[PDB]
């Protein structure tokens, strides 16, 4: 019986579902990335696909109003350290990635945060209502993290590798105001990120790595 | 824009911390970049209205920037016009396309 | 105090 | 069963295991290790190994960033007491060890902490990203101990305690931020770490106590509490020193300066012995050779006889002169009781034994500048008071004694000598750059003037505090011995100085020069309720060393 | 390979157990199962029978690593095998007896050693002899702080040794080693980092850079280059600690500064030009030395040459220095000379050199011309502690100070010869005025400044008490090895240092030594050795 | 958190006694119910004399971690109460009459 | 006759299954079971005790024979026995000691030998005395070429030689001789003619 | 690798 104090870096804590991750979704992506070939890169024991890596941290205080955007991120395999290092030998992707957020507060705070994600053709920004599309609700005071799935909604069979096409965006935004009952210079905490990729991930067809390189993809370098 | 310690013509010697003052010159982009972006094509990448978002890091603080379509460079301070001294600079670690209308965090502490 | 004879012992 | 408010010395608490410990590591380390003969103090009923025992204690602060390391450690027996007493008797060893942290705070803060293992041969540096390796996160508001092994990953077949090889190394940083909800002034945490051998852990080789070994031991030694106290001078006066005033922007002196490496920045052999040359021109102003001022240069590159660096003779001061010209005494300086000598096998001269101030000069003997640079200068002494004999021979040299004094006019408060700008500098040399908060550091003694004789640390005006780099113990513990492996560059050797109302960290990097956590504040330490040093170890230069003084 | 059990073996093990379970017990560990050594001591022909050669106390210090060990135990218990390997010869005759003595009986002349259980030891065997000594205690384990009664291994002789061929040889040495027995363990684990009260020991003031290397002597700060052996006796007090935390005189450890306030000045002659400046004051007004009234700090401890004229004196201290009137006083332009301190008495009359600090009084005059001669009531001298040796011609003369110009004060005790052992004097290279350049080469011998001790030891010594590390009637002893020869210095409970050198006079240069070793507390009726390569 | 060991005779007790690297166990501030450890007669004799009892073991507390108050201000100060019991083999051996050394020879309590 | 093997022999030879299968490894060969001559060396009356005579690392050279079938090989482990002979003199006396120095510790004048495990030879000994020189490496075997970390083996003095009878004599020599141990082996044979870098010696 | 193992084993 160990506490929700310590947490293992294989462990998604709470899985928090929404209306988006179906099984025919699921299926059909499978049933139509066969035509890339068999699956590559598969294993379940592998270390790099067991473990949850870092990806950011932001900031949520007192002064931001209900409807303001914190955190978006874009679907993608750059998003991993590991998937971005196997994508130079491969031309084609396809799946999904689940995203655990850890909340770093009290139990003396107040204030709640909304999860969703958006299919792709719609414009991310301000003005973009979260509240209703089918989303998730976060308490500031929660222990455990909390971890969502964001499948691949694509109108393509797979994504190029230089040509991935149209993707969902994850977005998180604000439930209601934080609150300190105390008040005074304490008012900001702190979430953390982080990713792995999810049972249906894969590649598919292997290629030269001296082809189109990693300096003609992202201008990340 | 890019800071640059230039000499000149009244005073040659003059260098950076002299006691006569420094003397910037500023550019739009690095050099290195403007050479990566002439050898290749990333039309693929970043839709009109994004940013491509760094993180820099410090000894005491991070501040973020972001690159437009156009080749511009952006942060996310307002209206200060006080030089940003990236002496103290320790690690750079690329992030993705981000929306444009969103701030990028600016705190030095 | 059985244990400390018997040990001696053995 | 105890409440989880109290815990066992055999209770681990909860067990963390990343993606490190497997089995097949555990058997190729116990099968591969036997090419040393059978295993040593391998008995798992023993006190020794089954109880944890105190390591360490670190502190976790609210302005802390994430992705900033708190906690490192090599692979090595000096992680536990008892395998550090019991490695001075065997040659080798094998096997992992646990880690055991307990952290001591309350349920209200907030805030996570990230511990990962690195493979040996990645560089542990800045662009180190520990989150990117298998790892655990670890919450502020634990109440039971959370253990981490570490493996032993090794491409040997055993750690040969004088060479080792390639090992692992254990970090722990940030991963969120500590918040307190209440705000105020609590803003800091500490956590506290244990150990215990492992399981697969032996030594095996018998050897003789206290051998010697091809590496090097930790610089602990040279530092003992009577080098404060009592006995202990500088590196340019032979006086006892007092204090401890930090600078701002750093300085750079390299005169009878070690490195950590056995190596010195040119001249001066360090000891107070004498001055001596044999080439060098003299002469006089003025029509007239009755009480005048003897004026005595040579070029850097004469001093043949100096077997270190042809630059200058041995023992000279590294000051820069100050021109001055008439009956009006300098300021500050270096001044010492001297005399002249004339060459080819010849006695000194009676009439003329004065004191002299030393330096370096450019444009000798025209207008006299002063200078920061050795290379293309030349040396230079001129009399401060009037003797009755001038000498003009081409060849000519200088008998001066090796301790010193300051020459003042005034002499009520002047200034510490000497400043961070007129301290020279030869080619090839590193500066001191203030990391973090860290500054330098330069000791401070008491030294006689030529305005008052009688330089008492009490009443009768305020006392002035000359400054030399190191002490001359420690300049003696590194003319030497060669620590190349006792300390990787990038951080410095803490120690732990206790007064009697308070502590202080001080450091030593690579460079040999000192740091403290003194900040923006130019305030002379005084040295005299000091009791005890402890050393500490290890630390990294961007960790903040303690100042608590009452 | 057998491993020996004690005779008492299963009584010790189970009154142990209030320590708790035993620790470190495993019989095939390799540092419990080979012999390592100990320690060496000498067996002469003058020895008498039933005279004790060796003795030890039961200790886990008599091993290399259970002393180790026992850094992090606070408690032992069991028994220790001991093993003893004679150098020996052939042509020699002579036994030894060794027995284990209980708790309760003296170790004395009037033990008879040969009537309890023994082993006989020949002078010629080849083989080692073994014997097992028991843990014979009162208690029930024996805490690390406070033991309590413990047997002792004695050695004596039982037939004296005989050398038939004649001169020459006349001592063999025996050598010891060690091996725990099969019923020793610890308990108790504890903190490496507590109690550190370790048998202090003065071996670690005296390592090998400290001879061929930096170190200097208390008179000069000069590099010591060799020692010379003098015949006869000598005594100073200047600089010179023995091993309590005391010392009998002035000047600190330090080469620091000379200065002195109050002093009456004068000078010869009715014209105050070109004349020597001579500064006197009497014993017992340094009121500014907080350790002795009778000097001021860094003041010479010679006595005083009787010159007159213009030629410079034989032999002496001068220093670079000044005068300095009072009241605030800034020192004098026109008078910086080189000047000749001493204690004389009669000033300023007839100055004579004097043996005793008692009734003494220092004094100061000036070898070179100086142009102004001031004849102030209040005057002082600021002089730099670092000085040199006045010469007329340059040559060679001797070295200096004389075991008979060295000032002493009263109540100093006086080094003397015991047996063949000789105190010695250390030497180092120094600068003169006669020639400036004393290149350690051609042109003549170089000048020599002997001191008592290494200043080194002195400042790693003044913090420290030594007081029980050796017992008096012995000497610190440690044995240096030089490149075709090796060589053996003692350290007296007095502060002094001594060789087997005999009655020569002979210096012996510290160029082809390599490195020194501490050996430990030898009886003082022990020649050192003297095997040279000469 | 505080830490609590036993410490053999033998050792000195005082300021740079390292408790930490003996066998401990560490106490929360924020612990509701009592904690009890035992000291055990860890002795050289085989029973304590009474006006000469000899070596015995010393209990000592230490502090692990600093103490913390998240909010800030004056109150910055907790108590800690010690009570003690006999162990199960604690026992006493030979009858004396009380006209003996009194209780004015053994401790200057009165 | 007793062939000696060595305690680290189980181990040395698995791990050295990384060159092959174990060649020139046959008990009853003449080569290998007999002591052959090595080496020479001084013990002189003027040194001082704690100094070092004698001093040789592990390897293939120290005997006449596995130097010769070094040639045609490729790499080796496994142990070596040494045995010391004193011509001496009934009317000398003094001791010396020698001990095998594992990897990683200096050899000089601060080593005390003492106290590692070692045996006693005695100036006046008739019957020759012998050790075991294990090998105790960090690698899987020694590639001939870049070999590694190996022992070494070293004598020193316990007690001082005398000679009680006056002048004339001052010096003793001791004779060193060798022969494999029991686990000792080849690997990865290799043309003759190959890499010829052999100790130069101005010998010839 | 089991044959490794068996053989040391053995």
């Amino acid at each position: 019986s160990v506490p929700g104090t310590t947490t293992d870096g294989m462990d998604p804590g709470v899985v928090a579902t929404t209306s988006v991750v179906t099984a025919e979704n699921s299926s059909a992506s499978i049933a139509t990335a066969g035509i890339g070939g068999p699956p590559q890169q598969v294993d379940q024991q592998e270390t790099w696909r067991t473990n949850f890596y870092y990806n950011d941290v932001f900031t949520w205080s007192v002064a931001d109003a209900p409807g303001s955007i914190l955190y978006t991120v874009q679907h993608s395999p750059q998003n991993n350290p590991f998937t971005a290092v196997l994508s130079q030998m491969y031309a084609g992707w396809a799946g999904g990635m689940q995203f655990r957020f850890i909340v770093a507060g009290s139990g003396v705070f107040g204030g709640r945060l909304v999860a969703a994600v958006i299919p792709p053709g719609i414009e991310i920004g301000p003005g973009l209502e979260v509240r209703q599309f089918p989303h998730v609700v976060i308490d500031a005071r929660s222990l455990e993290p909390v971890t969502i799935t964001m499948p691949d909604l694509r109108p393509n069979m797979y994504h190029p590798t230089g040509d991935p096409g149209l993707v969902p965006t994850l977005v998180l935004s604000v439930y209601n105001n934080l609150i300190n009952p105390f008040g005074g210079s304490t008012s900001a905490i702190q979430v953390t990120v982080e990713t792995r990729p999810s049972e249906d991930f894969e590649f598919v067809m292997i290629r030269a790595p001296s082809s189109k390189t990693v300096d003609s993809i992202s201008p990340a370098g | 824009m890019f800071a640059s310690v230039v000499r000149r013509t009244g005073d040659v010697n003059a260098t950076a911390g002299s006691a006569n003052g420094t003397q910037y010159g500023t550019g739009s982009q690095p050099l290195p970049v403007t050479i990566g972006l002439s050898l290749n094509n990333y039309s693929s990448a970043l839709m009109p209205g994004q940013f491509f978002v760094w993180q820099l890091t410090f000894a005491s603080g991070f501040m973020e920037i972001g690159l437009s379509v156009d080749g511009y460079f952006y942060a996310g301070t307002g209206a200060s016009t006080t030089l940003i001294d990236l002496t103290e600079l320790i690690d750079v670690r690329p992030v993705g396309p981000r929306p444009s209308k969103s701030t990028l965090v600016f705190n030095l502490g | 105090a059985a244990e400390f004879f018997e040990g001696m012992v053995h | 069963s105890v409440p989880g408010t109290t815990t066992d010395g055999m209770d681990p608490g909860v067990v963390a295991t990343t993606s490190v410990v497997t089995a097949e590591n555990s058997s190729a380390s116990v099968a591969t290790a036997g090419i040393g003969g059978p295993p040593q103090q391998v008995d798992q009923q023993e006190t020794w190994r089954t109880n944890f025992y105190y390591n360490d204690v670190f502190t976790w602060s609210v302005a802390d960033a994430p992705g900033s390391i708190l906690y490192t450690v090599q692979h090595s027996p000096q992680n536990n007491p008892f395998t550090a007493v019991l490695s001075q008797m065997y040659a080798g060893w094998a096997g992992g060890m646990q880690f055991r942290f307990i952290v001591a705070g309350s349920g209200v803060f907030g805030g996570r902490l990230v511990a990962a293992v690195i493979p040996p041969g990645i560089e542990i540096g800045p662009g180190l990203e520990v989150r990117q390796f298998p790892h655990v996160v670890i919450d502020a508001r634990s109440l039971e101990p959370v253990t981490i092994t570490m493996p032993d990953l090794r491409p040997n077949m055993y750690h040969p305690t004088g060479d080792p090889g390639l090992v692992p190394t254990l970090v722990l940083s940030v991963y969120n931020n500590l918040i307190n909800p209440f705000g105020g002034s609590t803003s800091a945490i500490q956590v506290t770490v244990e150990t215990r051998p492992s399981e697969d852990f032996e030594f095996v080789m018998i050897r003789a106590p206290s051998s010697k070994t091809v590496d090097s031991i930790s610089p602990a030694g040279l530092l003992t509490t009577p080098v404060l106290t009592g006995v202990g001078n500088d590196n340019r006066w032979n006086g006892q020193i007092v204090g401890l005033q930090p600078v701002p922007g750093g300085f750079s002196t390299c005169n009878r300066h070690w490195n950590l490496n056995g190596s010195t920045y040119g001249w001066s052999s360090p000891r107070f012995a004498d001055i001596d040359h044999r080439r060098g021109s003299a002469s006089y102003p003025g029509n007239n050779a009755t009480n005048v001022l003897q004026f005595w240069y040579a070029n850097a590159g004469s001093a043949i006889d100096n077997p270190i660096s042809q630059v200058a003779p041995d023992g000279f001061p590294d000051m820069s002169f100050v021109p001055f010209n008439g009956p009006g005494i300098p300021a500050a300086g270096w001044v010492g009781f001297g005399a002249i000598w004339n060459s080819n096998s010849g006695a000194p001269n009676v009439t003329t034994v004065q004191a002299y101030e030393l330096g370096f000069a450019t444009g000798a003997p025209g207008n006299l500048q002063p200078t920061t640079n050795t290379s293309g200068s030349q040396t230079v002494a001129k009399s401060i008071y009037a003797v009755v004999t001038g000498t003009a021979q081409n060849p000519a040299g200088l008998f001066v004694m090796a301790s010193g004094v300051i020459s003042t006019p005034s002499a009520n408060a002047i200034t510490y000598t000497p400043q961070p700008d007129r301290i020279v500098t030869t080619p090839g040399t590193p500066a001191a750059a203030p990391v973090g908060k860290n500054t330098p550091i330069m000791f401070a003694s008491v030294v006689r003037r030529t305005g008052d004789v009688n330089a008492t640390a009490g009443s009768a005006n305020g006392t002035q505090y000359g400054t030399g780099s190191q002490p001359l113990p420690v300049t003696i513990g590194l003319s030497l011995n060669n620590y190349s492996s006792a300390l990787m560059p990038g951080q410095f050797f803490v120690w732990q100085l206790t007064f009697a109302s308070g502590f202080m960290e001080i450091g030593l990097s690579v460079d040999g020069y000192f740091y403290a956590g003194t900040g923006a504040s130019t305030t002379l330490i005084d040295l005299t309720e000091l009791i005890d040093v402890r050393p500490v170890g290890p630390r990294p230069s961007k960790s903040t060393l303690v100042f608590n003084l009452g």
